[PDB]
Formats: structure tokens, C-alpha cells, sequence
């Protein structure tokens, strides 16, 4: 499809920034969190970052690890994860919806396979987290096969060969972790969303007043969900106070 | 790019965040730099020879053999300076850390062994250490969670997943993601992202190169074949390296079977699990069949890991080396055995290498085979956990 | 009649009851013949270095003497198999028992370092093993009691007297009174009735013979001193032997203080006894004005002895040796000192030596001096020990 | 003095053994140590053997050692067992009265001072347990300086020089720990007393039978002071209905 570029060209031409939010799937559970998803895009969030819950996720904090392993309890799967995603995207049809995902939950039953499934359930981007540029060459073949945008992450120690690579082997967006902004406008790069550090609506603005193209809510948008576990209703209506003054932000 | 081949066929690779490269490629040159610098390996060679004690002795035992036609030495990893081979390669790493200029040290422990041999490292050259144990194994390796303390390190239980080996892993990793700066992670075995599976090989060689000149002067010939425990890869590896291309000679690792195979229990993805990329590294590791990693399980903690190196994933493959399991309770017996019979307490990750060798000579008692296991450490630290087993079998 | 001097100066002899006189002669004969035979001497050299791990490594602390003009090493018996240079002369003995056709053997031990050499001697050459343990030191020493006993050895605590090592002596020296028959006395230590202190020397000697080669490839000079802790007197004779007559050398032996010397509790008698007659030797001890054997104290089970060896006690009075003591918060301070410095977990008994040699440099710090401390024994068995002391301390 | 030639010749003369009965000076108490040695004699033994509690008697058996803990516990020093042998040297002028002691009483505050103050309270003998003939010089000279027999151990392992030794250096008895017997009746040897396991009746004949002078009840009349702590006048009877039979067996 072509879900990354509308989007990017309607934000730009309204003189606002993309808010990002992360949330796991199944966090807490699969209606709950169905109900929290289309929560974030009632109140304005433009694309959407999503995780898939992994055994031993190393590259997130204790937050995320929490987050997976409420979903565990929930009994979610990957499996149940993209029968959620197959409904959201029935649910939205225009909003950009992206995958932060482990490598082995990729490369587990096939790299082709995988991206085959996301392409049938409506997703449009995966980002593999421990899968650097290096590393990338089978992961964004089958992404591009089946029209994935594959999302590179743009370290704050990046050297030149790195941007460029970046610009070169990455679509959709670029997950920047002043003189990088500078370098990948350079090359024909993705636009950049900043995800360092956002959770307030005071750190959104700052990213858009740099020069990115959006903000990354990384998380604190699941510790809404932890701080309101027991409080389902409560839980929704404070993830909707939160997104909205984030959203209200961005411009 | 790098300087060197992450891969062994299939296996290896840097699956690390994008972060984590620079981290990764400047410690890939500092060893290269440091291969080449003659400084270098003389001051490493001081410290192994003059603080941890090598070369180490190869033991031939009089009494476990008799009767058979097999010649069985042990390569006495267990008299290394802190109990077990790890020392020899943390010696190296510290060297590399402050070649770079760093002045932190990171590390996993699962066995204690690896944490202790930080820490020692880190005293000796004054570099500040904090390392991450199961909190499982802060329980059965308690012996060594003290002797890290005094030492002046940083012991941190990690209570998430099996609360083992693995669980540290994940931990450190994740702190070298927001750390790599300033410290140095000191990775305990032969895995996760190049360079290490490189790195831990080459300072770990000396293994097999001690081992072959010791059984040349006393044998005359080579082994028929040398045989390790394998619980991430380093002692295996550092015995088999130097005899890769002596292609008589066999190469065997042993994985933890646990409770047995069929039960699940165990520590033995090489053989009983399938490839999958985790801890920065495209390996076999015991996972669900949905991607998930499994938990591992073994008597002994320094095997408790639910993956393994990617040079013995290639050996394998190409069939250089040949990968078997031995039980918890046929390790328990090579560790009785071990001490009623030639008077050394082996360490329960070395009982495994010691029984699979106990079985290719009982087996075929008069198969001639001249047979080395590395006994890769000392079983102090399991000496209560040995206790509280045979007190509950009425032994 | 002997063959040999039983006596140093006025120090020695043979304070046995008649019974055991022709056992006393039938070892001192065979010692004399072993000590002729180029075989046993073959025997025992490749058991000392291909079982044991001889020769041990000199280290260099590079930390602990930073801003002082001491350069001190340590003499590495921590290195040694079994953790202690215990280990050296029983495998010496245990050829001696066996060339007299004995195939029992019968110990005493105290900081269960000399128990373990016994049992693991014992389990290599196939003998039956039974060792006396003070029920005290059967608790603060409890990580050599489990290792005893896999290795096939009897342990018998004893409640007699103070429950420490000179009750395990008692014992011993008991049971051999109607054993000898077919057991062999493995002693522990440079004491007892001759020929035992001058044995345990020559099976010792190793220590100072490796330590002058090495101070020599290393310094190209002979050292200002050597230093020991003086239990019994086996480790320090073991450094001193082969410099006695090198009379440049200083010869440093340190007795535990104890609490102080001044508060009775303490295992100084050379220093702070008289001399007696006790445990089939004449020498110094703590005793009432009585002539009652005093009990002894140390925070260290191996130092825990009311009497000391003779060739101590003759080098003492002429002047070739000083003898010296070390609280136990002075050994404590030096065992911490060494861990986080220098990456060495030394035993309770070798920090006296370290804490002496510590002393030594921090008094005078631009005394140019070239020290070695003989590092006895590794701490493994004292890190509870150290663990509830520091913790009733809040440290 | 002759105390022990004296005896001999009238045990001789009388066609019967010498019955010597061991027991530990202080055992339990003194004044209770002393009616029990009044007792010993009034049944008939024909000497004395009496050790002195010492603190580490590392060539006896546990019935001694808890005899030695028994005094210790009374407060039994060196001092006062030699105020109890002048007690019973005045109360009995012509039985042979024997120490056996440990080297360290002896050597601490002097060998010659030790044997002096044995003549002084009218000891008859010293035997000193953990003193071989080889180191015994020092100690039979202050003994024969004193007129104090030296007693020495002839062990079942005994060699033809120790054999001479023994007959050479002892004086008083010889003390037994039919080859043997021969040997010591060859060389002017003192008379042989046996010692090993004389508990019964049934022992002290038999030992009489082979040729000996007499038995030396090592202990086992410890045992019965061990028996009847609790009940002192029980002990006493207890203890004559035991000597008195050994002493009949003597004949
Ligand atoms: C004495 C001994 N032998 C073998 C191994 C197995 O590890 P490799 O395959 O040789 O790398 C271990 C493990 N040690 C680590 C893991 O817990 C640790 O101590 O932290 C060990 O302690
Ligand atoms: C590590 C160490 N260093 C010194 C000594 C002191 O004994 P010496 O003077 O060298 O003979 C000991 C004591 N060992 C005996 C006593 O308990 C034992 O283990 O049984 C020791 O264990
Ligand atoms: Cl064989
Ligand atoms: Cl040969
Ligand atoms: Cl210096
Ligand atoms: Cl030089
Ligand atoms: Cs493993
Ligand atoms: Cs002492």
C-alpha cells in the first residue's frame, strides 16, 4: 500500500508533527487491549508503533517486560497477536500501522513467511530491533516483497556510513533513538520520528521544533496500563487524557 | 563491515541493536590490534602464567580406567587461579578493556565461576565490576556469590524468566545498551554477538595447546579424542581449537541432558533444540514452537542456557565435532566417582564431560582409545548441592 | 637408636610411649631408604607435578604495595591441589606408607586442609582413610568436612579439650598407639615425635627450593625475607628449608595473636609458652604454671595449636628466625586487603603472614625491601567464617 | 627406702602374685579419693599405682580421661595430689606406692625438684608414660637421685636391646604392657608385673599362671568410681567387693 507517504503528506500539509504511539499487543489482555488501540487512534494518534510480546526481551525496559509478561498471563500469542491486527486494520483502513518486533519471532517460522503474514493482515512497517543494517538483508527482501516498509533505527552514535545505509535500505520512517536530522534529509531517508525520552506532552514539541516529522511515544503510554490494571474503565479514560494532550502537542 | 568472519556457515552474527555496533566493531579492532602486539601477549602471557597458573597440569588417572583399555588424562582446568578456566580469558578481556580505556566491567554469571573470575580480574587491574546472577544460582552456587563480594564487586540477583543463566544474559545486555560508554562487557563463553565467540576461542586456545604438547611428551602421539562440557562453548572450544585440524583426532562436547530429553528438562539445543537468532547471535536454542525461547534446565548451573556458541553449531554441522548429553544423575556419578577414586572434586559442569568419557570406556572396555577431558573447574561450589541430593536418596 | 638427629638444639625427640618406638624407627628407615631411591624420588616429583600442579606460581602484587619501596610476592600453595600446601607432604607419606606395606592411614586436622590431602592421597593410591576433626573446627571449617567425606575418609569429630586441632592430635596419637600395626600416622605438621618434624620438612622443602629459582629468574637476587604463618610449622618450614643457610635472608614466622597476646587467647607459644613436654616432641607451649596444656585461640582453625615444631623452636633461639604474631583484625584486614587489591582469596592462616608482611611495609614505606609471603592456603573454607564476622561488624 | 624388694619376698614366700590396682588421684573428690584408696588397701592390694590428672593423657583410654575431667572438676592440681600422697604415706608406712605420670609433670617445674618432692612425700616408684628408654636418662637419674625407682613399659613389641635396656635401667617392677617373661628373668630385670586387661578375677590368675609377679588393674576400678559417682557409700563397697576378688584370684 501506501499508507506511510498519505500520511506524512497530510501532516505536512497541516503544520503537525506525527504522534507515535507504542503499546504491546495483549496488554492486558486481547479485548482490553483491542479497546486501548482504538483508544489511541480515537484521540488522535497517527500511525502506530506495536509490539509483539517476546520470551527475553533484550533491548526493553522493565516497563515492556511487564507488559509482555501481562500479555503472557493473558495467554497471547503471536499467533493471537496478528488475529488482533487483522482487526484493527478492518477497523482503520488508513491509518499506518507498524510492528517492533524480536528477530526470532521473525526468523522463527520463516523471514518470508512472516512478512507474508504481515502484509495479509494490513500491517505497514517492522522494525527488528536487534537487527542492524549489517544484518538486514534477508529481513527487508521479504519485507519489500510483500510491501513492508522496513524501519531502521538511527543511533545517536551514527556515523556517516550508517546514515547513508540508513537512507538507502530503510522505508517508511526513520526511528532517529541536529546535525543527524541535517544528514538524513540529506539522502533521501525516511522522515524521521523522534522516540527518545517522550513522555510528555513537553517532549513531543521539542521533537517537532528540532525538525523531525513526529514523536515516538516509546512507553509510559504502558505504564498507563500498569498504573490502571485493576481499573479497566479508568484505565481508558486516562490513556485518552494523555494521548490527546500528546497529539495536542504535535502542533 | 568487520575485520574478521561473524559467521561460521550459518551460525553467528551481530543481532544486536544498531546501538550496540560501534560497541562491537571497536572491540573487534582493539583484538585484532592486540592478536598483533607482541606487548600484548607478553603481558598476557605474564599474568597467566605468573597470577592464574599455567600451564595447568594434565592428570593421567591410575584408578577409573583400570581394567579397560582406555587411557583417560584430565586436562586440570580446576587448579586455574578461582576454580575453573574462565579465569583465562576474563585476564584477556580486562587486558583488551583497558586497551580501550575503559574502567567498568559488565558480566553474566550463571556457574559463579565466570562472576568470580571478573571480579578477580577487575581487582587485579582496577577496573569496577558488577555482574548479573540467576537468582536460582545465587542458591546452588552460593560458594561463589561471597568470593565475588569480597573481591569488591557488584552482585545483582535477577529474579525475571528461569531466574538462571539466560535471565542474566538479558539483563546485561540490556545494561550494556545504556552503558557500553564507559564499561566493557566482559561476555563468559564462546556466543552471542561478534567478535566474542572469536575472541573467547582464541584466549581460551591455550587449552588445547597445552593439552597437546602435554599427551605428545607423554603419549607420544595425539588423542584419540578430547571431550568437554558445552554450556555456552568456552572450555569445548578452548580444548578443541588447537586440534580442529588434527582431523584423527575426535572432538566431543556434551550438553546437559537434565532430567533426560524426552522430559523437556534439559540443556541441550545444539542436538535437541533448533536455530533461532537471540543473545546477538543466529544459534540452535530450545524455544517454543512459536519462536518463544525456552527455559533450559541442568543439575549444573555453568549449563543451565538454553543455547550454545555458533563455532560448535558449525562443527557439528560440517560433522568436525560430535555433540552428545549426559543426565544429572550420570553426572552425579562421575563426580562420586571423581572423588572416591583419583581424589579430585570436579566441578558438576565437568562431571558431564568426565560421564560421557566413563561411558565410551564402559561401553567397549577393550576399545583402545587414549581419551582427554578437560576438567573445565573445581567442585567446591557444588559440594552442598551435591550433599542435599545424595542426603535425599539416602546415600 | 635412630638413624637421624631427633633433636634441634634442645627441641625434638621422641616422647613416646615405648610402644610405639618401633614404628617410629620402621618410618625413619624407610624415610632414610626413600630419600636414597631414585625411583620414589621419581614417583614423588611427577605426583607433586602432574597431579598436584607443582610447581606453583610467584606473584607479583602490583596494588597492595603502590607508594612504599617493598616489592612483595606470594608464594602460591593456594594454587596447589586440594587448596593448600598440606597437599605436598602427604603425597610423599602416602609413598612412604605404602613402600612399608600400610594401608591405612590415620590424621588429624584442624582447618580440614590437611584432612582433604589426606583423603584425596588416600583415594589416589588406595588407601583406607580415617581423620580426627575438633568439633569446633568441624563448624567454622565446614567446607573441607563434606569434601573429606566424598573422597571416602572417615571423619571423627572430637569434643574433647577446647574441640580444636590439638584434641584431633590427641586423638590420633591414640588411635595409633593400637593401630600402627597396619595403619601409617600421616601427621600434619612439622611436629610430633622425630622423625615426623624432620619428614615433614624434606616433603616441604619444595616451597623455598621453587621460590629461590623463581625470586632469582625474577629479581636476580636472593630475597630480604620470607614470611610464614607458623601453625604447627610445616608451611614455614617448607619456605625456610632452602634458605637457611643463605644467612642474608630473613626468616619471618608468624603465631596468631589471636585476641591479643596480652588476653591469654592466642596460639603464640614459641613467643608466649615454655617449653614442655607434649605430643611426643619437647618444645614450646601454652601451659599452666601448672604444666597443664593450655587451650589455645585463633580465628584461624589451622593456627589453632598450643605447640609449635622443634626446628622452629632451635632456629628461634639462635637467632636464624624471628618469630613474630598477628591478631586476628590484623589477619582479617589483610585478607580483605588482599581480595579487593589484588584478586586472591587467601586463607585465615596465610593472612597472618600477609598481615606481618603488610606491617612491614606500612612502618617503614621507604625501607627498600624484597618480600615473599608464603601463601599457604586459599580462603574458600574461611569466606562464611569472614561473612558473619564482617556482618556482626555492619561492614 | 626398699618398699618394693621387701614386698616381693614376702609375696614370694607366700606363694601368691602381687595385685596392683591403678587408680587417678582426685577421683572424684579427694577426700573421697582418699577413703576410696583406704579401701583398695584394706582389701588387700599389695601396691599402689596412682596417676596424676593431667591435661592431655594421650596414651589413655576415655574411662581415664573422664577420670582426669572428674578431678579437674574438683579442682584436682598436681599440688594437691602430693598433700594427698603424704596423707596416705603416713597412714600406710610399707606399701609400695607408684606414679604413673604424664612427661610434661614431671619436666614442668623441674625433673630433679619432681622426683625430690616425690621422696619427700615417700613415693616409691615413677613410671612416665610418654618417656621411652631412649629419652629416659634425665628422668632415671633424678629418680635414683631420690631414691625413686624408674618403672619402664616392656611393650609386647619388644626387641632384645629394648629387653636389656629395661632390665639395665628399671628399677622396682617391670611393668608387662611367655617369650618376654623368659627374657627379663634373664638379665637381672625387676619383677614383671602384667597390665594389659586385667579386669576380672579370671584375668589376674591367669597372668599370675605365666610366670609373673603380679597384675596391674589398669582401670576398670575407674569404671567403678564412673558406675557410682552418685552413690559414694555404694562406691566404696562396690570397689571392695571388686579388689578382694582379684586379690583372692592372686593365689
Ligand atoms: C566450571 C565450568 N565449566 C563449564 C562451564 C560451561 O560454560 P562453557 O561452555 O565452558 O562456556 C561453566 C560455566 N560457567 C559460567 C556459566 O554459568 C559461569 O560461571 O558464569 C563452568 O563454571
Ligand atoms: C592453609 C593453611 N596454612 C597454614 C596452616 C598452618 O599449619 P603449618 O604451620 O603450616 O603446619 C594450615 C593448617 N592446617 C592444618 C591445621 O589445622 C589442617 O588443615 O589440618 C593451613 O590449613
Ligand atoms: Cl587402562
Ligand atoms: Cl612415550
Ligand atoms: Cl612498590
Ligand atoms: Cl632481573
Ligand atoms: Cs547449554
Ligand atoms: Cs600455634
Amino acid at each position: 500500500m501506501e499508507r506511510y507517504e498519505n500520511l506524512f503528506a497530510q501532516l505536512n500539509d497541516r503544520r503537525e508533527g506525527a504522534f507515535v504511539p507504542f503499546v504491546t499487543l495483549g496488554d492486558p489482555g486481547i479485548e482490553q487491549s483491542l479497546k486501548i488501540i482504538d483508544t489511541l487512534i480515537d484521540a488522535g494518534a497517527d500511525a502506530l508503533e506495536l509490539g509483539v510480546p517476546f520470551s527475553d526481551p533484550l533491548a526493553d525496559g522493565p516497563t515492556i517486560q511487564n507488559a509482555n509478561l501481562r500479555a503472557f498471563a493473558a495467554g497471547v500469542t503471536p499467533a493471537q497477536c496478528f488475529e488482533m491486527l487483522a482487526l484493527i486494520r478492518e477497523k482503520h483502513p488508513t491509518i499506518p500501522i507498524g510492528l517492533l518486533m524480536y528477530a526470532n519471532l521473525v526468523f522463527n517460522n520463516g523471514i518470508d513467511a512472516f512478512y507474508a503474514r504481515c502484509e495479509q493482515v494490513g500491517v505497514d512497517s517492522v522494525l527488528v530491533a536487534d537487527v542492524p543494517v549489517e544484518e538486514s538483508a534477508p529481513f527487508r527482501q521479504a519485507a519489500l516483497r510483500h510491501n513492508i516498509a522496513p524501519i531502521f533505527i538511527c543511533p545517536p552514535n551514527a556515523d556517516d556510513d550508517l546514515l547513508r545505509q540508513v537512507a538507502s535500505y530503510g522505508r517508511g520512517y526513520t526511528y532517529l533513538l541536529h546535525h543527524l536530522i541535517e544528514k538524513l534529509k540529506e539522502y533521501h531517508a525516511a522522515p524521521a520520528l523522534q522516540g527518545f525520552g517522550i513522555s510528555s506532552p513537553e517532549q513531543v514539541s521539542a521533537a517537532v521544533r528540532a525538525g523531525a516529522a513526529g514523536a515516538i511515544s516509546g512507553s509510559a503510554i504502558v505504564k498507563i496500563i500498569e498504573k490502571n490494571l485493576a481499573s479497566p474503565k479508568q484505565m481508558l479514560a486516562e490513556l485518552r487524557s494523555f494521548v490527546s494532550a500528546m497529539k495536542a502537542a504535535s502542533r | 563491515t568487520t575485520l574478521l568472519n561473524p559467521y561460521f556457515g550459518e551460525f553467528g552474527g551481530m543481532y544486536v541493536p544498531q546501538i550496540l555496533m560501534p560497541a562491537l566493531n571497536q572491540l573487534e579492532e582493539a583484538f585484532v590490534s592486540a592478536q598483533k602486539d607482541p606487548e600484548f601477549q607478553a603481558q598476557f602471557a605474564d599474568l597467566l602464567k605468573n597470577y592464574a597458573g599455567r600451564p595447568t597440569a594434565l592428570t593421567k588417572c591410575q584408578n577409573i580406567t583400570a581394567g579397560t583399555r582406555t587411557t583417560l588424562y584430565l586436562k586440570r582446568e580446576d587448579l586455574l587461579h578461582g576454580g575453573a578456566h574462565k579465569t583465562n580469558q576474563v585476564l584477556g578481556q580486562a587486558l583488551l578493556a583497558k586497551r580501550m580505556g575503559k574502567s567498568e566491567i559488565i558480566a553474566e554469571t550463571g556457574a559463579g565461576q565466570h562472576g568470580v573470575a571478573s571480579a578477580l580480574a577487575s581487582a587485579l587491574l582496577g577496573l569496577k565490576c558488577r555482574i548479573y546472577m540467576g537468582a536460582k544460582d545465587v542458591e546452588r552456587q552460593s560458594p561463589n556469590v561471597f568470593r565475588m563480594r569480597l573481591m569488591g564487586a557488584e552482585v545483582i540477583p535477577v529474579h525475571s524468566g528461569s531466574a538462571t543463566l539466560k535471565d542474566a544474559c538479558n539483563e546485561a545486555l540490556r545494561d550494556w545498551s545504556g552503558s557500553y560508554e564507559t564499561a566493557h562487557y566482559m561476555l563468559g563463553t564462546a556466543a552471542g554477538p561478534h567478535p566474542y565467540p572469536t575472541i573467547v576461542r582464541e584466549f581460551q586456545r591455550m587449552i588445547g595447546e597445552e593439552t597437546k604438547a602435554q599427551i605428545l611428551d607423554k603419549e607420544g602421539r595425539l588423542p584419540d579424542a578430547v571431550i568437554a562440557c558445552v554450556g555456552g562453548g568456552s572450555n569445548a572450544i578452548g580444548m578443541f581449537a588447537d586440534f580442529i585440524n588434527d582431523t584423527s583426532v575426535g572432538l566431543i562436547g556434551v550438553e546437559p541432558g537434565g532430567h533426560g530429553i524426552e522430559t523437556g528438562e534439559h540443556g541441550a539445543p545444539l542436538k535437541h533444540g533448533r536455530v533461532g537468532i537471540y543473545f546477538g547471535m543466529k544459534a540452535p536454542m530450545m524455544q517454543t514452537a512459536d519462536g518463544q525461547i525456552e527455559e533450559s534446565y541442568s543439575i549444573s548451573a555453568g549449563l543451565d542456557f538454553p543455547s550454545v556458541g555458533p563455532q560448535h553449531a558449525y562443527l557439528n554441522s560440517i560433522g568436525r565435532a560430535d555433540y552428545v548429553s549426559i543426565t544429572d544423575d550420570e553426572a552425579l556419578e562421575a563426580f562420586k566417582t571423581l572423588c572416591r577414586h583419583e581424589g579430585i572434586i570436579p566441578a558438576l559442569e565437568s562431571s558431564h564431560a568426565l560421564a560421557h568419557a566413563l561411558k565410551m570406556m564402559r561401553e567397549q572396555p577393550e576399545k583402545e582409545q587414549l581419551l582427554v577431558v578437560n576438567l573445565s573447574g573445581r567442585g567446591d561450589k557444588d559440594i552442598f548441592t551435591v550433599h542435599d541430593i545424595l542426603k535425599a536418596r539416602g546415600e
